[PDB]
RNA sequence: GGGUAAUUGGCGCAGUUGGUUAGCGCGCGGGUCUCAUAAUCCCGAGGUCGUGAGUUCGAUCCUCACAUUACCCA
RNA sequence: GACUCGUUCAUACUACAGUGGAUACACCAGAUCCCAUCAGAACUCUGAAGUUAAGCACUGUAAGGCUUGGCUAGUACUGAGGUGGGAGACCGCUCGGGAACACCAGGUGAUGAGUCAG
RNA sequence: CGCAGAUGUCCAAAGACAAGCUCAAAGAGAACAGAAAUCUCUUGUAGACUAAAAGGGGAAAAGCUUGUUUGAUUUCUAUUUUCAGAACAAGUAGAAAACGUGAAAGCGUGGCCUAUCGAUCCUUUAUAUUUGCAAAAUGACGUAAAUUACUUACUACUGUGCAUAUAGAGGUGUCUGAAAAGUUACCACAGGGAUAACUGGCUUGUGGCUGCCAAGCGCUCCUAGCGACGUAGCUUUUUGAU
RNA sequence: AUCCGACUGUUUAAUUAAAACAUAGCAUUGUGAAAAGCCACAACUGGUAUUAACACAAUGUGAUUUCUGCCCAGUGCUUUGAAUGUCAACUUGAUGAAAUUCAAUCAAGCGCAGGUAAACGGCGGGAGUAACUAUGACUCUCUUAAGGUAGCCAAAUGCCU
RNA sequence: CCUAUUAGCUGGUUAUUUUCGAAAGAUCUCUCAGGAUCGCUGGAGUUGAUUAAUAUAAUUUUACCAGGUAGAGAUAAUGAUUAGAGGACAGGGCCUUGACCUAUUCUCAAACUCCCAAUAGGUAAAAAGGGCGAAAUAACUCAAUUUGUAUUUCACUCAUAUUAAAUAAAAUAACUCCAAGUGGGCCAUUUUUGGUAAGCAGAACUGGCGAUGAGGGAUGCUCCUAACGCUUGGAUAAGGUGCCUAAAUAUUCGCUCAUGAGAUCCCAUAAAAGGUGUUGGUUCAUAUGAACUAGCCCUGAAAAUGGAUGGCGCUAAAGCGGA
RNA sequence: ACGGACCAAGGAGUCUAGCAAAUGUGCAAGUGUAUAUGAUUCUUUAAACAUUUUAUACGCAUAAUUAAUGUAAUAUGUCCAUUGUAGAUUUGUGGUGCCCCACUUUGCAUACAAUACCGGUAAGCAA
C-alpha cells in the first residue's frame, strides 16, 4: 500500500496559532570573536577611566568623612 | 598525481621557520600480538563458542587517501599530511 | 534524486542585466559605512568571493562587524511559527548603503527649525505628517461651448 | 596479508657463474649437390619485466603481469 | 587658445565627409649609453630638421544606433463577489489595478579638482 | 516508477603571483601549394577558450605565452547552507606565526562559482622540559665535604614491555554506519478488504452500433445501392484502467 | 483393436487399489578376520556370528527375445611419492639481562602425474551444387570433451495444432 | 513442570455536572500497520499592565527596495518555419533550376529573451533615544601628545493634554516548568502535473468535513443561510406562496403547443447537421424577390422487474425571460 | 463490516524498587538519631519515650578541574563585601486628582553586557 508523501496543508494555522514571535531587542550584544585590536584598546579606555573615577569618588569619601 | 621528493615548507617542530623538507609516502604497519585489544580477542576466541565478532564484507571502496610523511632536515622531527584520493600515485617522475 | 545546492534556482537572479556586464566601478570602494548604518543586500556575480546565500539577496539589515573587506549584517528570517536573526558575513561588492530612511532623516532636520520658528514667536505647531483627506467645495467656471456631449457607441 | 617459482632475440626457450657473458632451436631472404633434391653449411634483422647506491653482475632495497597451497575482529 | 588626474559610462558609439595648429598635444630625426627583439616595427633611451597628410578638436549627412515624449490603449492581461450566461469550449456584469512590439516627433551631451600660454 | 542529464573522478600544474598579448571566422594577396600546409593586410562584443553534466561569470582578463615559486603550511574564533535551527560535510568573514610574488598599492589557507563523500570499538604511526604501572630502586654514589659509617648537603633531563593524552590514516554505496543461501503441491499461528484472484460502481482507450460533408464507383449519371480524405455521437451483450 | 505393467503378490484404518511398491533375471562395489568389512554404545562391551568369498554387507535395473553406440574436458571416487610447492603441535638453533623475536625439519590433505561412464551426467551452426521444376548424393567454412548411433514417434513425450 | 514464557497484532477497559481543547506536517530510524524528536493542547508559577498609555497587530497609509509569471516578439540574439522579389560560383549551347547577397512576407517555444503587469513580499515612521558644544581616558589609527575613532563626564534642547501617519472588547501580555494525545486523512472554488478518461493518481493558497448539531436543497458526512445554556414576545436570512404544506389560483409585460413539451447552484447527460413552425432584427434589389442573424418549439434521440420535474397535476400556466 | 437470544452475581492502570518536577511541613551551613543500647517500656505496647556521665560512626550538602603525578577561587591596601544600563522600596520639593506626574535620594529580585580569579590546553620564555 502506497500513502502520501507531502503536505503543508494546514501549518500556517499552526504557525499562528501561537502567532509569529519576534526577536528580543537587547542594549548589549558579546564582543567574543569581533575586531580585536580594537577591544583590548577599548578595555584599556576603561580600565583608565574607572581608575580616575574610583580615585576621586574615594579621595570626596576621604576628606568627606574625614 | 605526480608530486616531488624534496619541498621547502614551514616546520612547526622545534624551529618555526620555512626550512628544507624530505617526502615519503606512509605505510600501515604490522599489528602486534601484545597490543590490550588483540590479547583480548584472543582470550575471547577460545573454548566452545564459534566465533565471537563481526566479521566485514560488504565492500565498496575502490581507492585510500595518500597521506605523505614530511621530515625536517635541521631537526630532525616528522609530521603528516593528507591529500585526497586518487587511483595512480607517483614520488618524483618526469615532468609535463 | 533531489538536488538541493548551493547555487540551485539561481539561473535569472544572478545574471547580468542587458548591456551592463563588466566589473564594478571604481568609485564603488570609496563608500562609507558605519556600526548600526542600515545596508542591502545585492549579490554581484561578476565577483565570485564571499557571495551571500539566495535567500537574502533584496533584504536590508544593520551593521554588527566592519572588516578588511567584510561586513557583517544583522537579518531577519521566518522560520515556521517565528522570525530569527541571522549573522550574515559577506564582502564588501556586495553591500549597498539603504536608501529605505532619509524621508525620516530630511523630516527631522526640517521640523527642527519649524519648532525653532513657532516657539520663537510662541505659537502653535502642528508637525505630524497629514493623511490625505475629502476635498473642499470649490465654484468651477465654465463657458457651455466647452461641454461635449458623448453617447455608447455601436457595434463594428 | 604469507610462502614458493617466473619474466633473457619475432615464437619456444637456453644462458645467466661479480674487472667473464648474452646463445640455440624455431621464424624470415641470400651462395649450395640445382632429376621431390628430401636432408643442408656459411651468413644478417634480431634480446636480459624496471629501478640503484658498490663496482662489472642476473647481487641487491620496489612496483608492475601470471601460477600453487594456506590465512582473515575496524 | 591648450594640458594632467577623474565622474556620468553611447545624447558619449559606428560609417563616410568639411574645417584648424602663437604656447601646447602629436606624427617625426637617430641607436653611444639603461633596455629590447627574427626584426630600434613594438618596448627603452638621446634629440629638434619637417608637417597639419593622419591621431586629436569643432561641424555636416531626410545616415544606422542610442535617448526623451506622444500614440498604440483603458487594447492584451489581472485581485475580490456572484443559487451570473452557456451541454460544453469559453464569455459578460459589480468594486478595483493596468502592459508590450510597432509607428510619429524632438535630441546627439553635461560636469569636479589643478595647471600652461596670452 | 514526472521530464532532459550528471557523480564515487582528474591535475607539480590544470595550484600562487606578475608582465606582455588577443581569440573564432571571413575577404583579398604569395614558387612547388591544390577545397585544407606556411606567410603578410583589412574586419572582427567573444560567435573561441576556460579537465569532466548543465547553468552563471570572464577582453590592457578569469583566455594564450613567458618569468619566479610551494599559501595545497601550523593554531584559534564569529558564523551560512540541510535543519531539531543536532552531527558529518561543503563554504564566507577574520586573528597569531613563518613565507612566495610584484617597482609598489596589494594578492595568496588549493582548482572562476554551483557536486566529487563517512560514527563508537579496534589497529597503525607521529608529537611532548605533560603522565602512569599501587611498600620501593634501575642515568649515578653525579658533584662537594667527611670517614673510620646505616655520615651530610645539593641535581629540569633515569631499565625492557605495556597503558594513556592529542593529530592524521585502515569503512561501513541499505552511504546517522547488523558478521548472513534456498525450497514447501505435507504445512502452522497473529492479522489485513490499509492489498491480489468474481458480481456490483465511475470511465469508454479497445470492442460493438448509428450519424454529417462530397472526391470517386455505378457504361452515361455525386446521393437506386454505395461512399475515400476528414469530422459528431450512443451503448455497456468484449477487453482494459482503478 | 490401441496404451501400461511380464505373471501370483502388496499399499495411503476414515475421499486416491493404480501405470505406484515387491518379485525372479541382469550388472556394479567392499572385505582373507578377534589390529578385517558394515552397524550399535557415555564407558565398559556388542549385532551379522551356532558365520567364512557357492559368504556377509552396500547400490542400480526389473520375466523371455533382440540389443546396450560416442565423451574422462567439469564434479566425484581411486593409485604411485622424499624428484617435488604449500601445509600444525612438538623439537632444534641464533640473538638477548630475561619475557620475547627470528630461522630450520620426510605427518596426513591439496597440488603435481595416471585410471574409471551398468559413477553424477553430456551427445552443434552457415553457404553453394545434378540435361524443365523441386531436392541435394557432392563441395567450402566456423566450431566442441564428444557433436544424438541402432532404433522409435503429433506416443501418458509436438508450442505452432 | 520451566511458565501467568514472548507478541510493533485483534477484542474489552465500570458515577455526575462544569471549564479549556487537538493532530493526521516535519527530521532520523533493518524504517513504511512501529518508535524517538519538533510542532499543535492542558495544568502549575513568576514578572508585567490596570494611567482610553506604551509594549503589540495574518490591516491600511507615506518613503524606499527586490523580481522575470500572465502578456508581447519573431524586421532584436538562440532554436524552429511558408513564399515570392531584386541584385552580382554549379548548369543544357544568350536563356533552366540553383548557389551567394540585399530588403520583405505566413506561422511558433516548460527546459528562448530587447520589454514587462495584477497579486504576493521586505525595511523605516524619535526619549535606555536624537541634535549641538566643551573636557577627560587609550597599549588602536594617522605624517599628526590631535588626525580620527570608541567609551566616559558636564552644559544647552527635541512634538505630546489630541498622543513625531490612520485604526484597534491592544496586557486575554511576556517568560519558565511538568506532561497527555497525534504523526493512515479526505472534500470544495481558483492555479496545476501524468493519463483517452475516471466517484483515477500527485502538488499550491484559503475555507471546511473529520470532532457539529439547527432552517433550506423531496432524499444525501463536505452545497446555501447560520454555528448551539432554559424561556416569553417581536422582526428576518436561505428559500418559497395551486393541493400535499405555513404564506398570492397576486398585480403588470412579452414568448411557447410538443402522436415521448417544460419546470433554476453542487445535481444527478446530450452533439455535429437540419426545419416553407412561429417571433423579432440587419442588408440588398419596383411590392413582390432574396440573403443572413437569434429566441421558444421540432428532427437527429435504441435495453433489459413497473415508475417517477419528490407526487397529484398544470396550457386566460401552477411553463420560460423580466418588473 | 464484525460482537450482542434473555436475567442475576463476578470482571480490568495496581504493588515494590530507584530518579525527577510540583506543592505542604520542620530545622538551616548544616541536616538525617543507621545498626544497636537504656528505661519504675510491657493486655493494648510489634506502639510510644530516651541517647553513652573546645564532644572526630556513616550518607547527602558545604568546591572545582584534569587520563594523570596533582593543583585549587579579587588580596592586606580595607570587617571590607568588582563595574555599568533598566528596575521594586525609601528620602526631600512642586503639579493635577493615599494615587499618578517632574525634579531629587536609595538601588531588592532579575535581564543584558564588562572585568578579575581557579583547573585543563595552545603560545612566548624557561633552573
Ligand atoms: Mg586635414
Ligand atoms: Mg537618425
Ligand atoms: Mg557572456
Ligand atoms: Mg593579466
Ligand atoms: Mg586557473
Ligand atoms: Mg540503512
Ligand atoms: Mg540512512
Ligand atoms: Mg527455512
Ligand atoms: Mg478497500
Ligand atoms: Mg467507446
Ligand atoms: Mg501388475
Ligand atoms: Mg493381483
Ligand atoms: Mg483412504
Ligand atoms: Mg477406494
Ligand atoms: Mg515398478
Ligand atoms: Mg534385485
Ligand atoms: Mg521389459
Ligand atoms: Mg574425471
Ligand atoms: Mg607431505
Ligand atoms: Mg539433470
Ligand atoms: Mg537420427
Ligand atoms: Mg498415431
Ligand atoms: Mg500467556
Ligand atoms: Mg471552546
Ligand atoms: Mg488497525
Ligand atoms: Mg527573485
Ligand atoms: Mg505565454
Ligand atoms: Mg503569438
Ligand atoms: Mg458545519
Ligand atoms: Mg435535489
Ligand atoms: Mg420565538
Ligand atoms: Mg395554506
Ligand atoms: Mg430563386
Ligand atoms: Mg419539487
Ligand atoms: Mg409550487
Ligand atoms: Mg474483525
Ligand atoms: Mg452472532
Ligand atoms: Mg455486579
Ligand atoms: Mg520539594
Ligand atoms: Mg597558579
Ligand atoms: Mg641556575
Ligand atoms: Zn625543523
Amino acid at each position: 500500500a502506497k500513502s502520501k508523501n507531502h503536505t503543508n496543508h494546514n501549518q500556517n494555522r499552526k504557525a499562528h496559532k501561537n502567532g509569529i514571535k519576534k526577536p528580543k531587542k537587547h542594549k548589549f550584544m558579546s564582543r567574543k570573536g569581533l575586531d580585536p585590536n580594537f577591544f583590548r584598546n577599548q578595555k584599556y579606555c576603561l580600565k583608565g577611566i574607572q581608575k580616575k573615577k574610583k580615585e576621586l569618588k574615594l579621595k570626596a569619601k576621604q576628606e568627606k568623612n574625614n | 598525481v605526480n608530486v616531488p621528493k624534496t619541498r621547502k615548507t614551514y616546520c612547526s617542530n622545534k624551529c618555526k621557520k620555512h626550512t628544507m623538507h624530505k617526502v615519503s609516502q606512509y605505510k600501515k604497519g604490522k599489528e602486534r600480538l601484545s597490543s590490550l585489544g588483540r590479547r583480548r580477542y584472543d582470550m575471547k576466541q577460545k573454548g566452545f563458542g564459534g566465533q565471537t565478532k563481526p566479521v566485514f564484507k560488504k565492500k565498496a571502496k575502490t581507492t585510500k587517501k595518500i597521506v605523505l610523511k614530511l621530515e625536517c632536515t635541521k631537526c630532525k622531527k616528522k609530521r603528516f599530511q593528507t591529500m585526497k584520493r586518487c587511483k595512480t600515485f607517483e614520488m618524483g617522475a618526469d615532468k609535463k | 534524486g533531489k538536488s538541493r545546492g548551493k547555487r540551485s534556482g539561481t539561473r535569472y537572479k544572478f545574471s547580468k542585466k542587458f548591456r551592463k556586464h563588466g566589473e564594478c566601478t571604481a568609485n564603488k570602494y570609496l563608500e562609507k559605512l558605519n556600526y548600526g548604518d542600515y545596508v542591502d543586500i545585492v549579490c554581484d556575480s561578476t565577483q565570485q568571493k564571499g557571495m551571500p546565500f539566495n535567500y537574502y539577496h533584496g533584504k536590508t539589515g544593520k551593521i554588527f562587524h566592519i572588516t578588511k573587506r567584510g561586513v557583517g549584517v544583522l537579518v531577519n528570517k521566518r522560520v515556521k511559527h517565528r522570525i530569527e536573526q541571522k549573522k550574515v558575513c559577506v564582502r564588501i561588492e556586495h553591500v549597498r548603503k539603504s536608501r529605505c530612511n532619509e524621508d525620516f532623516l530630511l523630516r527631522k532636520i526640517k521640523n527642527a527649525e519649524l519648532i525653532k520658528e513657532a516657539k520663537l514667536k510662541n505659537e502653535h505647531i502642528n508637525i505630524k505628517r497629514k493623511t490625505e483627506g475629502p476635498k473642499p467645495a470649490a465654484m468651477i467656471k465654465v463657458p457651455p461651448s466647452k461641454i461635449i456631449t458623448i453617447e455608447p457607441l455601436p457595434f463594428y
